[PDB]
C-alpha cells in the first residue's frame, strides 16, 4: 500500500488553501491528486448581481498578488462590449502599472519558490523592494493593493504630481537588487540541484494541457501576449521574450528574471513617454464627470446620480477578452443582456491550468521536487478557486 | 546537422525531406478514400500538393522552411502526423453528410 | 546615508559593487509630501460648437453579430483562420543571456 | 418516442440493477466508515440511514433521472471511502443539532405565520 | 523579439577546466553568496520603530468612515442614498425621513464595518462630501459589536476627525 | 440510441432543494405592471417568475430586516409564458400564472381640442 | 524630526506619559496621536 | 440640544430612547451609549438669515467645489425666507 | 467618432468571416451557424453530437491548428428547453488566433467528454459539472471540484439562491462543525435597476 | 487664464536606467 498523505492546506509549502492528497512510496510521489475549493467564495454569481462598476474590485481580488492587471483585463472586455476607447495617457498609465504589478508578481513568486526550496533571505531583501511599490501604488488609488484604479474607462484618478520622479528613482536601483538575488540564486550548486531537471514538461503536453506564459516560454514555445495580441500601447514599447531550453524549474526562473529585467526596460520607456491629456473616455455616459462640473451642470449631475445609481447599460453580446497576466493568460468571457448588470463572467486564470498539470509534472519526483513544481507553477488561489 | 530544434520533446530530423514526402503520399493515399465531392478531400487535397510540391522543388532545409511557414520543419512533419491522424478520423465520421439536427427556433436567440 | 568609510569598504568587497552609488533606503531625492496644486487638461468633447453626441456615440454603434451560414437559411481555394506569424528575431540587444 | 438519449440504462431494469449494485456497496461500506471515522453511531443506524437515502428517491420513473441518482451515490461512496470526507460531513445526514420542526396545524400555528 | 537564458556553452580549454575544478573543489561560488550576505550585515536595516515611526501615507489614503458637516455645524448628508446604492459589499443601510424643520436628513445610517471592503466608492458617489474615508486606520476591536457603526459612530468620527480630513480634501479635489 | 421514455419531465430530486421550498412554495408567473411614476415600458416586455413572501422581522442589534427565507430574492426572466411554465413545472413549484395586460389603442385627435358644439373642447391649453 | 534618517526614521514621536485618564509610562499606541499631528508623522503633509 | 429621558438615557437627535420596559438597555449596563452632541437642527438654527438685494439668490454651500451642487431659491414670497434645500441656510430680501 | 469610439478592423472581419464559411463547408452534418461579432470574433453553433469531431478537426488541421484550449466553460438560460450553452475557446498560435465553438444541452443529456481532444478540459469538465449539473459522457474521473464535499445542488444554475441553502458554524454540545437551514441577520437587498426606456435600437426585438 | 499642470516626464527625458545582468568574475585563477 502506498502512502496516503495530505499536503495542506495549513502547510507552509501549500501556498494557500490546497489540500494535496498525495500517494507516496517511501519519499517517492506515486500520485497527486490537488484538491480546490477551499477558497472558493462564488464570485462569479455575485458578479450577477452586482452593476459592472460594482464587480471591478472582484478582479482585485481573483490575483492578490496582479491586481491592476486583473481589472485591466476586465477592463478591455467591458471597453470592447461597450464599444469606446480610453484616451492614451490612461493607456500608458494602464501600461505602467501593468509592469510595476508585474515585477510585484515576480518577485513574490521567485521569493516563495526560494522560501520553499529552503533560500530563505532574498524573500526578505525583496520585499523592500515590494513595499515600495505598494507605496505607489497607494498613492495613486489610496490602497496599498486592491487598488481598483482601472476602470472601463480608462482610470479613476490622474497622476498626483510627483509621483513620475518617485517612479523613476526607483526604477534606477532596482536592477543592482535584481543582481543580488541572481548572486545569490543563479550559480548556487544547491540551487540548480534542486531546480535543474525537475518538472520538466515538453512543448506538445504544455500546449495541450493548456498552459500559458513561463510555463510555455520555458519549454521554447515562442509565445508572449503582449507581442502577438498587443492591448493598450504595448506595440509602441520595445522588451525581449526571454525563452527556455530545457523545460524544467532551473529554466523557468531564469525567464521570470530575465522578465523583472525587460519590465524594468519597458518601465522606463512609458515614463519617458507618458503624453499629457484626460485620463478617462471622454463619454458621460459611460464615465463619471469631475466634481465641478457635477456641482455645476445639470446633465453632469443627472450623468453622475444614473452611473452611480444603476450604471451604464452594455450592448448584448459576449466576448472573451485575455491578457499577459504575470502568472500567464488571464481572461474573462463576459456576456451582457443587454442591461446594467453583466449576465454571465466566467474567469480563465492560469493557475486552473498549471494545477491541474501539477500531477503530470511530478512524475518520478520526490517530496522536495514536488515542493519546487508546486512553487515553480506560481500558484495563487484566489485565481484557481475564484 | 542542426542541434536543438528548441522546442523540449522535438528531436532533430536526419533526413526530413524523405519523411515529408511519405507523410504527404500516406495522407494523399487516404483523401482518396473519401468521397470527391466532400470540402475536406478537396481542400485537404490542394494543401498537401503544394507541400509536396515545395519540399520536392526545394533541397535546401533552411530555404524550404522559410517557404512553407510551418516553423522548423520537425514541426511540419509532426504537423503532417496530425493530419494523417485526422483524415483516417474523418473518414470513420464522415462530416461531409447532410446536418444532423436542426435546434430549437429559439435555440441561439440572444439576448434572453 | 551615514556610515564609516572602512566598513563602507568591506560591504563594497564583499558584494564586489560599490553599495554607496545605489543605496536601497531613500535618504532625501523622492518628490515632496506637499505639492503645489495641479490644473488637468479637459478631454476632446468640451468642444461648445460641433459637438452633437449623435456624432461621438460608441455604445450605438455597436450591432448585432454579422450572421454567416445560416443553416435554416471553381476552384475555391483554401483558407486559414489568419496568416502564419513571422518567425521571431533574436534580440539584437542582448540574444544569449 | 419523445426522443431522449439515454445515460446508461435503456430502461427501468437495467437501472434498477445498478441501484441494486450501488446499494449493495454502500451497505458493505458502512461498518469501515463507523471504524474510520470514530463514529458514535451503531452499524445498524449508518444501514437505516443508507435505506432512508435510498427511499427518499423511490418515485422517480425516469430511467435518466436514476442514472443520475446512481452516479451521484457512487461520488458520494467514494468521497467516504477516500476520507475526503471528515466526522462533520457524515454526521451531516443526522442533522443533530436541528430541533424537530412540527408538521401539523396547530402548532404551526402557534409557532409563527410559516405553513 | 527574444533572447535565451540559458543557451550558452562552456569553453573546453584547459584553463577553463581548471577553473571549474577550482570552482568545484575549493566552492568560490557559495564563498561569493557569503559574501552578499556578510554585505548585507553591513547595511542600515529598514525596520522603523513603530508605534513611534510610521509608515507614510497619502491623501488619497483610504480609512474608516466618517460623516461631515457644513461649516455652520449643519450635517453635510441629505440621504439621497447614492452611497448605499453604489456600494459593492451591501454595507451602508440608510433610512430618512423630513426632519421637524422640513429638512431632508436621515434617520439611520449604518455601515458594516466587517462587509466594508473599503473600496471608496461611496465617496465617490456622494454628491455633498457627506461621507469620507478618513485617515484612521487603527481601530481594531476585541469584539464584532464595535464594527457595526450607526449614524452617531460615524457623526463622532467625523467630530473628531475633520481638521485632518478637510486638509486632506483640500490637497486633493483637485484630482477628483 | 434512443430509448423512448414516456413519462413527464420531474427533475426535483437532481436539484438538491430541501423538499420544504419545493412543496409549500407558490410562484407567481406574471409580466410586471408598468410604475406608474413613468412612462417607459421597457420594463413591461418580459415574463418573470417570482416566489411567494415569507416572514421578515427585525434584528435585536441594530434593527436590520431578517429572513429566514432563500428564496426571497430570485427572480427568473422568461421569453413566453410557455417557457415558464415548463420551467415551473419541471421544477415542481406550483405556480398562478396571469395574462399579460396590454394597454388597449386609443383613438387620439388634436382637433377635437376645439369642438365646435363637443364637449371635447378644452378650457385651457 | 531628522531629515539625515532615512525616509521613515525622519520623524517620530515620543508619546505622553500620561494621556486622559490611564498611565501611558509602557502602554502606548499609535492612536494616542491627534489629528493634526497625525497628518504631519504620517507624512500626508510636510508643514507641522 | 441633548435631554434625557425618564430613565435618565440621554436622547439622540433622531429622538430614539430605549422604552422602561425594553430588555435591550441591558446593552448598555457596565458599558455607555454612544450619542452625538452637537444637534445639526440646532446649530443650523442659529445662523442668522443673509439678506441680499434680488429675487433670486444662489446657494453652493461654500468652498465652491467642496460645498454642494449649486442652486438657485426664489424670494418673492416676503411672509417666509428662502431656504437652502442642501446646506439649510436661509435668505431674504430687505423687508419692511 | 474618432477619439472616444474604438476602432474598426475590415481585414481581420474578412478573414474571420472567409475561415468561418470554410468551416462550415468542410463539417455540415454538425455546423448549425457561423458569426462574425462586431469586435472581430469567430463564433461556431455546431450540433452536440459533433463536440468531438468539429474539436478534432479544428485543432488538428493543417490550415486550421488550434492546438490550445484557453477556457471551457457553460452558461444557463432557463428559458431555452436546451438549458445550458457550453462554451469551447480555442487559440491558434501558428495563426494567432482564436475561435469559440458553442452547444447545446439540458439537464439529462450527457455531452462527450472532450479530454481526448484536450488534456485541459479535465478539471473544466469537472468544474461545469460541479457549478451546473451537466454529466460529460467517458469522463476519465468526474466528481465535484470547487463545491464542499457533499453539498447539494448546483450553485451557478439561476434559479439556485445567491446565499444557498444552508450555512455552517461550530456547534459545542456535539463537539464539531455542523450545517444548518440559513438565516441571515440582514437580508440580501434587491435592487430594480433596470431603466423603462430602451437603450439600444438596434438591438430592438419585433413586438411579437 | 492658468495653464495646465500636470504629472509629466521633465523636458528632455529622464535618466537611462540599468537593466542588464551585472555580474562580475571576482576572483583568482
Ligand atoms: C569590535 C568591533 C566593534 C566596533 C563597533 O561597535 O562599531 C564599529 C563602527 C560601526 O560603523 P557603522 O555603524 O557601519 O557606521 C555608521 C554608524 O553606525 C553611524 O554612527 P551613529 O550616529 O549611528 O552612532 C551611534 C553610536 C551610539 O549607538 C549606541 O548606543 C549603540 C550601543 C549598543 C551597543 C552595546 O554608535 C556607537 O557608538 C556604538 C558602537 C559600538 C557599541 C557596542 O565603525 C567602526 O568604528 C569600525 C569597527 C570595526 C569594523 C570591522
Ligand atoms: S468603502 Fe466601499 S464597501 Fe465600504 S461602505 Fe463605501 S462603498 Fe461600501
Ligand atoms: S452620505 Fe452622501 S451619498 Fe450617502 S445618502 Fe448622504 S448625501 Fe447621499
Ligand atoms: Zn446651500
Amino acid at each position: 500500500s502506498n502512502l496516503t498523505l495530505n499536503f495542506g492546506p495549513q502547510h507552509p509549502a501549500a501556498h494557500g488553501v490546497l489540500r494535496l492528497v498525495m500517494e507516496l512510496s517511501g519519499e517517492m510521489v506515486r500520485k497527486c491528486d490537488p484538491h480546490i475549493g477551499l477558497l472558493h467564495r462564488g464570485t462569479e454569481k455575485l458578479i450577477e448581481y452586482k452593476t459592472y462598476l460594482q464587480a471591478l474590485p472582484y478582479f482585485d481580488r481573483l490575483d492578490y498578488v496582479s491586481m491592476m492587471c486583473n481589472e485591466q483585463a476586465y477592463s478591455l472586455a467591458v471597453e470592447k462590449l461597450l464599444n469606446i476607447q480610453p484616451p492614451p495617457r490612461a493607456q500608458w498609465i494602464r501600461v505602467l502599472f501593468g509592469e510595476i504589478t508585474r515585477l510585484l508578481n515576480h518577485i513574490m513568486a521567485v521569493t516563495t519558490h526560494a522560501l520553499d526550496i529552503g533560500a530563505m533571505t532574498p524573500f526578505f531583501w525583496m520585499f523592500e523592494e515590494r513595499e515600495k511599490m505598494f507605496e505607489f501604488y497607494e498613492r495613486v488609488s489610496g490602497a496599498r493593493m486592491h487598488a481598483a484604479y482601472i476602470r472601463p474607462g480608462g482610470v479613476h484618478q490622474d497622476l498626483p504630481l510627483g509621483l513620475l520622479d518617485d517612479i523613476y528613482e526607483f526604477s534606477k536601483n532596482f536592477s543592482f537588487r535584481i543582481d543580488e538575488l541572481e548572486e545569490m540564486l543563479t550559480n548556487n550548486r544547491i540551487w540548480r540541484n534542486r531546480t535543474v531537471d525537475i518538472g520538466v514538461v515538453t512543448a506538445e503536453d504544455a500546449l495541450n494541457y493548456g498552459f500559458s506564459g513561463v510555463m510555455l516560454r520555458g519549454s521554447g514555445i515562442q509565445w508572449d501576449l503582449r507581442k502577438t495580441q498587443p492591448y493598450d500601447v504595448y506595440d509602441q514599447v520595445e522588451f525581449d521574450v526571454p525563452i527556455g531550453s530545457r523545460g524544467d524549474c532551473y529554466d523557468r526562473y531564469l525567464c521570470r528574471v530575465e522578465e523583472m529585467r525587460q519590465s524594468l526596460r519597458i518601465i522606463s520607456q512609458c515614463l519617458n513617454k507618458m503624453p499629457p491629456g484626460e485620463i478617462k473616455v471622454d463619454d458621460a455616459k459611460v464615465s463619471p464627470p469631475k466634481r465641478a462640473e457635477m456641482k455645476t451642470s445639470m446633465e453632469s449631475l443627472i450623468h453622475h446620480f444614473k452611473l452611480y445609481t444603476e450604471g451604464y447599460q452594455v450592448p448584448p453580446g459576449a466576448t472573451y477578452t485575455a491578457i499577459e497576466a504575470p502568472k500567464g493568460e488571464f481572461g474573462v468571457y463576459l456576456v451582457s443582456d443587454g442591461s446594467s448588470r453583466p449576465y454571465r463572467c466566467k474567469i480563465k486564470a492560469p493557475g486552473f491550468a498549471h494545477l491541474a498539470g501539477l500531477d503530470k509534472m511530478s512524475k518520478g519526483h520526490m517530496l522536495a521536487d514536488v515542493v519546487a513544481i508546486i512553487g515553480t507553477q506560481d500558484i495563487v488561489f484566489g485565481e484557481v478557486d475564484r | 546537422l542542426k542541434k536543438t530544434t528548441g522546442l523540449v520533446g522535438l528531436a532533430v530530423c536526419e533526413t526530413p525531406h524523405e519523411r515529408l514526402k511519405i507523410l504527404y503520399t500516406k495522407i494523399l493515399d487516404v483523401l482518396g478514400q473519401i468521397p470527391k465531392n466532400a470540402a475536406y478531400r478537396k481542400y485537404t487535397e490542394q494543401i498537401t500538393n503544394e507541400k509536396l510540391g515545395m519540399v520536392k522543388a526545394e533541397p535546401d532545409v533552411k530555404k524550404l522552411e522559410e517557404q512553407l511557414q510551418g516553423g522548423q520543419i520537425e514541426e511540419v512533419i509532426l504537423q503532417a502526423e496530425n493530419e494523417l491522424s485526422l483524415a483516417r478520423k474523418m473518414l470513420r465520421w464522415k462530416p461531409w453528410e447532410p446536418l444532423v439536427e436542426e435546434p430549437p427556433a429559439n435555440q441561439w436567440k440572444w439576448p434572453i | 546615508a551615514s556610515a564609516t568609510r572602512v566598513i563602507q569598504l568591506l560591504r563594497n568587497w564583499a558584494s564586489g559593487r560599490d553599495l554607496q552609488a545605489k543605496l536601497q533606503l531613500r535618504y532625501q531625492e523622492i518628490s515632496k509630501r506637499t505639492q503645489p496644486p495641479p490644473k488637468l487638461p479637459v478631454g476632446p468633447s468640451h468642444k461648445l460648437s460641433n459637438n452633437y453626441y449623435c456624432t461621438r456615440d460608441g455604445r450605438r454603434e455597436a450591432m448585432p453579430p454579422s450572421i454567416v451560414m445560416s443553416s435554416q437559411k471553381t476552384e475555391k481555394k483554401a483558407v486559414t483562420p489568419a496568416p502564419p506569424i513571422k518567425r521571431w528575431e533574436l534580440s539584437k540587444d542582448q540574444p544569449y543571456l | 418516442g419523445t426522443s431522449v438519449k439515454p445515460i446508461f440504462s435503456r430502461d427501468m431494469n437495467e437501472a434498477k440493477r445498478r441501484v441494486r449494485e450501488l446499494y449493495r456497496a454502500w451497505y458493505r461500506e458502512v461498518p469501515n466508515t463507523v471504524h474510520l471515522f470514530q463514529l458514535d453511531i451503531s452499524v445498524k443506524q449508518g444501514r437505516d440511514k443508507v435505506r432512508e437515502m435510498f427511499m427518499k428517491n423511490a418515485h422517480v420513473t425516469d430511467p435518466r433521472v436514476v442514472d443520475l441518482l446512481v452516479i451521484k451515490g457512487k461520488m458520494e461512496l467514494e468521497e467516504t471511502i477516500n476520507v475526503w470526507k471528515q466526522r462533520t460531513h457524515i454526521m451531516r445526514f443526522f442533522h443533530e443539532t436541528e430541533a424537530p420542526r412540527p408538521t401539523d396545524f396547530l402548532s404551526k400555528f402557534y409557532v409563527g405565520h410559516d405553513p | 523579439t527574444y533572447k535565451f537564458v540559458n543557451m550558452r556553452e562552456p569553453s573546453m580549454d584547459m584553463k577553463s577546466v581548471t577553473d571549474r575544478a577550482a570552482q568545484t573543489l575549493l566552492w568560490t561560488e557559495l564563498v561569493r553568496g557569503l559574501g552578499m550576505t556578510l554585505s548585507y550585515l553591513f547595511r542600515e536595516p529598514a525596520t522603523i520603530n513603530y508605534p513611534f515611526e510610521k509608515g507614510p501615507l497619502s491623501p488619497r489614503f483610504r480609512g474608516e468612515h466618517a460623516l461631515r458637516r457644513y461649516p455652520s455645524g449643519e450635517e453635510r448628508c441629505i440621504a439621497c442614498k447614492l452611497c448605499e446604492a453604489v456600494c459593492p459589499a451591501q454595507a451602508i443601510t440608510i433610512e430618512a425621513e423630513p426632519r421637524a424643520d422640513g429638512s431632508r436628513r436621515t434617520t439611520r445610517y449604518d455601515i458594516d464595518m466587517t462587509k466594508c471592503i473599503y473600496c471608496g466608492f461611496c465617496q465617490e458617489a456622494c454628491p455633498v462630501d457627506a461621507i469620507v474615508e478618513g485617515p484612521n486606520f487603527e481601530f481594531s476591536t476585541e469584539t464584532h459589536e464595535e464594527l457595526l457603526y450607526n449614524k452617531e459612530k460615524l457623526l463622532n468620527n467625523g467630530d473628531k476627525w475633520e481638521a485632518e480630513i478637510a486638509a486632506n480634501i483640500q490637497a486633493d479635489y483637485l484630482y477628483r | 440510441q434512443l430509448i423512448a421514455v414516456d413519462e413527464k419531465l420531474d427533475i426535483t430530486t437532481l436539484t438538491g432543494v430541501p423538499e420544504e421550498h419545493i412543496k409549500t412554495r407558490k410562484v407567481r408567473i406574471f409580466v410586471p405592471a408598468r410604475n406608474n411614476m413613468q412612462s417607459g415600458v421597457n420594463n413591461t416586455k418580459k415574463w418573470k417568475m417570482e416566489f411567494d413572501t415569507r416572514e421578515r422581522w427585525e434584528n435585536p442589534l441594530m434593527g436590520w430586516s431578517s429572513t429566514a427565507d432563500p428564496l426571497s430574492n430570485l427572480v427568473l426572466t422568461f421569453s413566453t409564458k410557455e417557457d415558464a411554465v415548463a420551467f415551473a413545472e419541471k421544477n415542481g413549484w406550483s405556480f398562478d400564472v396571469e395574462e399579460r395586460k396590454v394597454p388597449k389603442p386609443k383613438s387620439k385627435s388634436y382637433g377635437a381640442n376645439f369642438s365646435w358644439n363637443k364637449r371635447t373642447r378644452v378650457s385651457t391649453k | 524630526e531628522d531629515n539625515k534618517q532615512f525616509f521613515g526614521r525622519h520623524r517620530w514621536v515620543i508619546y505622553t506619559t500620561e494621556m486622559n485618564g490611564r498611565d501611558t509610562f509602557w502602554d502606548v499606541d499609535g492612536s494616542m496621536v491627534p489629528p493634526e499631528w497625525h497628518r504631519w508623522l504620517h507624512c500626508m503633509t510636510d508643514d507641522p | 440640544g441633548v435631554r434625557t429621558s425618564p430613565t435618565g438615557e440621554k436622547v439622540t437627535h433622531t429622538g430614539q430612547a430605549y422604552d422602561d420596559g425594553d430588555y435591550r438597555r441591558v446593552r448598555f449596563s457596565d458599558r455607555q451609549k454612544e450619542v452625538n452632541e452637537n444637534f445639526a437642527i440646532d446649530l443650523i438654527a442659529e445662523q442668522p438669515v443673509s439678506e441680499v438685494g434680488s429675487r433670486v439668490i444662489s446657494c453652493d454651500g461654500g468652498g465652491g467645489a467642496l460645498g454642494h451642487p449649486r442652486v438657485y431659491i426664489n424670494l418673492d414670497k416676503e411672509t417666509k425666507t428662502g431656504t437652502c434645500g442642501y446646506c439649510g441656510l436661509q435668505f431674504r430680501q430687505p423687508h419692511h | 467618432t474618432r477619439p472616444t469610439i474604438r476602432p474598426r478592423n475590415d481585414v481581420v472581419h474578412k478573414q474571420l468571416s472567409a475561415f468561418g464559411q470554410y468551416v462550415a463547408e468542410i463539417l455540415p452534418k454538425y455546423v448549425q451557424q457561423v458569426q462574425v461579432s462586431c469586435f472581430n470574433e469567430l463564433e461556431i453553433f455546431i450540433h452536440p453530437d459533433g463536440v468531438i469531431p468539429v474539436l478534432t478537426f479544428l485543432r488538428d488541421h493543417t490550415n486550421a491548428q488550434f492546438k490550445s484550449l484557453a477556457d471551457l466553460t457553460a452558461v444557463d438560460v432557463p428559458t431555452r428547453q436546451n438549458r445550458f450553452e457550453i462554451v469551447y475557446n480555442l487559440l491558434s498560435l501558428r495563426f494567432n488566433s482564436r475561435i469559440r465553438v458553442k452547444t447545446y444541452t439540458d439537464e439529462l443529456t450527457p455531452i462527450e467528454s472532450s479530454v481526448t481532444v484536450y488534456k485541459a478540459a479535465n478539471w473544466y469538465e469537472r468544474e461545469i459539472w460541479d457549478m451546473f449539473g451537466v454529466f460529460f459522457a467517458n469522463h476519465p474521473d468526474l466528481r465535484r471540484i470547487l463545491t464542499d464535499y457533499g453539498f447539494e445542488g448546483h450553485p451557478f444554475r439561476k434559479d439556485f439562491p445567491l446565499s444557498g441553502y444552508v450555512e455552517l458554524r461550530y456547534d459545542d454540545e456535539v463537539k464539531r462543525v455542523v450545517a444548518e437551514p440559513v438565516e441571515l441577520a440582514q437580508e440580501f437587498r434587491k435592487f430594480d435597476l433596470n431603466s423603462p426606456w430602451e437603450a439600444f435600437p438596434a438591438y430592438r426585438q419585433p413586438p411579437e | 487664464a492658468s495653464k495646465v499642470k500636470q504629472d509629466m516626464p521633465p523636458p528632455g527625458g529622464y535618466g537611462p536606467i540599468d537593466y542588464k545582468r551585472n555580474l562580475p568574475r571576482r576572483g583568482l585563477s
